[PDB]
């Protein structure tokens, strides 16, 4: 709310695709054309060529003549946003006059930096509040109901982007003391996505120091059961050695 | 190139007014055109289904006497015509 | 018939008769005699034959001084085309396409305007020659208006240099001359001339210029290698996977053959709906995710 200034066009790709005109939402339309502007917001403002819009919007077979279909999505671009906002380059597209805070995939990747430059600095609490608010970045399910295998291919790069940031925030939130939420939200996770290893191992991190042993290691043979089920494979070392320091019990990392 | 199938193609006959005959493939779902070129001299194809001029006068370029007719009008092009008869009588 | 035709074709002019004012202005009138003649022939009307064939003389004799016009005019084309000589088109190319501009002056001539044949011929032989130049001279073509724009850009450059001393900012130049200045930043990249690919290097001259660039075109024998192994790797990744899995998966991204399917299009012959078969391909995927089956494709990217 503090950095609501006159005249800010805001644009979301982390939630679904919507538009923020000094408060009052713009219609962004088609699934396709909702594909289409997030394409464009992707790409910090390139002029992007006609053909690889077209690629971006549907993959190996796009109807032979929708190159005027694209034209007229760009047309509804240009009639729902300002006139200037988008400018056409030798047939390329290309949305500019985004200011700072405009988009929430920019802001997610200033306050990642941000995080990571008071890890390095040791700083807890700023680092802390970044996170805090880069949590409330994400609205559902990122790009929500825009076809393309492209669309899919940065869906789960984003994904696994919030992964590791939720990696980190759980690792901080475990090393400077905090236990509880911890514990609730990689149970949570685990019951959204029970195939990681990382947080399993996050899980028994956390069960570790924070009274819980038997649960720990009964959610470990569930996982081994549901590897070898799956996989039929060994789990990474760095896990065995995990659930092995912790089997003497040692008191060095309280 | 290993497994792909090939779209089906399909043999059009091509003939030039000057007799010379090719053949050369075209995709099934593309659109045959009754125009083309020759192989063999260049000349225009024709003797696909329905085919014809469309217009093959193309606005020939002015020849002289179109500027001629910009320069001078139709009594000028009678007195001109036949002054230059009596010069011809004059030098006869 | 020896070297240096430009020599040959200057005595090929040959003394042709110079024309004052009286003959030219005749010879003119004889050209419209000749013209009005054949335009009269031209007709489809029926006459006596021996005006006919009075008509096809004057024709002749028309042609005849038409001729001898081209002849008395070819000492001006060649005095006009040397002013624009030196300028990557060759001289006696300029001197025919000069001919041509001359012929175009010549036909769309009138005798109601009492002046010499020169202040009329030179602006169609300007033309026709800086037409030519700019559509024949650079190895890659420039319409005339382009090229009228970049030089007079370079005129003015020019111009600004002998002024000022100095070399201006393309700021300056494009706010002088009402264009944007990424406008003159691109004119005055299209307005270069290529280099030969076969210019010596220095002392030694086996080794040419043309041997020093690579292409990219060219097919890597460790791209093709990689490419095979990866193909090789995802069959046996694939055949790693259940049977029904590595089945909707060889369908989702069309690994089969050439074209992927949706899953609307795979819930026929197979006969589920749209939250099982996305559940099912969102699960491969999953699996596939793990780093377990990664090591084999991180490194392929």
């Amino acid at each position: 709310a503090e950095e609501e200034e006159s005249g800010a066009l805001r644009f979301g790709v982390l939630g679904p695709v919507r538009a923020w005109r000094d408060g009052e939402t713009l219609a962004t339309g088609s699934p396709q054309q909702r594909a289409l502007l997030a394409a464009l917001l992707l790409r910090e403002g390139r002029t992007a060529t006609a053909g690889e819009l077209i690629d971006a919007l549907w993959g190996e077979e796009p109807p032979s003549q929708a190159l005027a279909a694209v034209r007229t999505y760009a047309s509804r671009l240009r009639k729902v946003l300002d006139p200037g906002v988008l400018v056409s380059e030798s047939g390329g597209y290309a949305v500019r006059g985004l200011a700072e805070g405009a988009l929430d995939l920019a802001r997610a990747q200033d306050l990642a930096s941000a995080a990571e430059k008071a890890r390095s600095a040791g700083d807890l609490c700023h680092a802390r509040d970044l996170l805090r608010r880069a949590l409330d970045l994400w609205d559902g399910e990122v790009l929500a109901g825009v076809p393309g295998p492209y669309a899919q291919t940065q869906r789960v790069r984003l994904g696994e982007w919030r992964l590791q940031l939720l990696e980190t925030r759980l690792d901080m939130d475990l090393d400077q003391g905090c236990h509880a939420e911890a514990v609730s939200e990689l149970t949570a996770l685990t019951a959204a996505h029970p195939l990681r290893e990382r947080l399993r191992e996050l899980l028994m991190l956390a069960l570790y120091r924070s009274g819980r042993q038997a649960e720990a290691l009964a959610v470990y043979a569930d996982t081994r059961r549901l590897l070898a089920d799956e996989l039929g494979v060994d789990p990474r070392p760095g896990l065995q050695e995990l659930q092995q320091r912790i089997l003497q019990a040692d008191p060095a990392l309280a | 190139d290993r497994g792909i199938d090939l779209a089906p193609r399909q043999a059009v006959e091509y003939a030039c007014e000057k007799g010379h005959r090719f053949e050369m493939p075209f995709s099934v779902e593309a659109e045959i055109p009754p125009e083309w070129e020759c192989k063999v001299c260049g000349a225009q194809a024709l003797l696909v289904d329905g085919d014809g001029p469309e217009e093959k006068k193309a606005k020939p370029a002015r020849t002289h006497w179109d500027m001629l007719m910009e320069r001078r009008t139709r009594e000028e092009l009678e007195e001109v015509l036949e002054e230059r008869l009596a010069v011809l009588r004059s030098g006869a | 018939a020896t070297a240096d035709p430009v020599k040959d074709y200057l005595k090929q002019i040959g003394k042709v008769p110079l024309l004052n004012a009286e003959q030219e202005v005749e010879l003119a009138k004889r050209i419209e005699a000749g013209l009005f003649a054949e335009d009269k022939l031209a007709n489809s009307d029926k006459l006596a034959p021996k005006l006919k064939r009075e008509l096809e003389i004057i024709a002749e004799d028309g042609r005849r001084a038409k001729n001898h016009l081209l002849e008395a005019n070819l000492r001006l084309v060649v005095s006009l085309a040397k002013r624009y000589t030196g300028r990557g088109m060759l001289f006696l190319d300029l001197i025919q396409e000069g001919n041509l501009g001359l012929i175009r002056a010549v036909e769309k001539f009138d005798y109601t305007k009492g002046y010499k044949f020169s202040t009329y011929a030179t602006w169609w032989i300007r033309q026709a020659i800086t037409r030519a130049m700019a559509d024949q001279a650079r190895t890659i073509r420039i319409p005339v208006h382009m090229v009228e724009v970049i030089n007079k850009l370079a005129r003015v450059q020019r111009q600004m240099l002998q002024d000022l001393g100095r070399e201006p900012t393309p700021e300056e130049l494009a706010k002088e001359l009402d264009m944007t200045p990424e406008k003159v930043i691109e004119v005055q990249k299209y307005g270069r001339e290529p280099i030969s690919l076969h210019t010596p290097l220095g002392e030694d001259g086996d080794s040419e210029f043309g041997d020093l660039i690579e292409d990219s075109e060219a097919v890597v024998p460790a791209d093709a290698v990689s490419f095979t192994l990866l193909q090789e790797q995802l069959h046996s990744v694939l055949d790693t996977l259940s049977e029904r899995e590595a089945g909707v998966v060889s369908m989702r991204f069309g690994l089969t053959d050439g074209q992927p399917k949706t899953l609307d299009e795979i819930g026929k012959v197979y006969g589920v709906t749209r939250e099982r078969i996305r559940q099912i391909e969102s699960k491969t995927m999953s699996k596939l995710r793990h780093p377990s089956r990664s090591q084999v494709l991180r490194d392929y990217l």
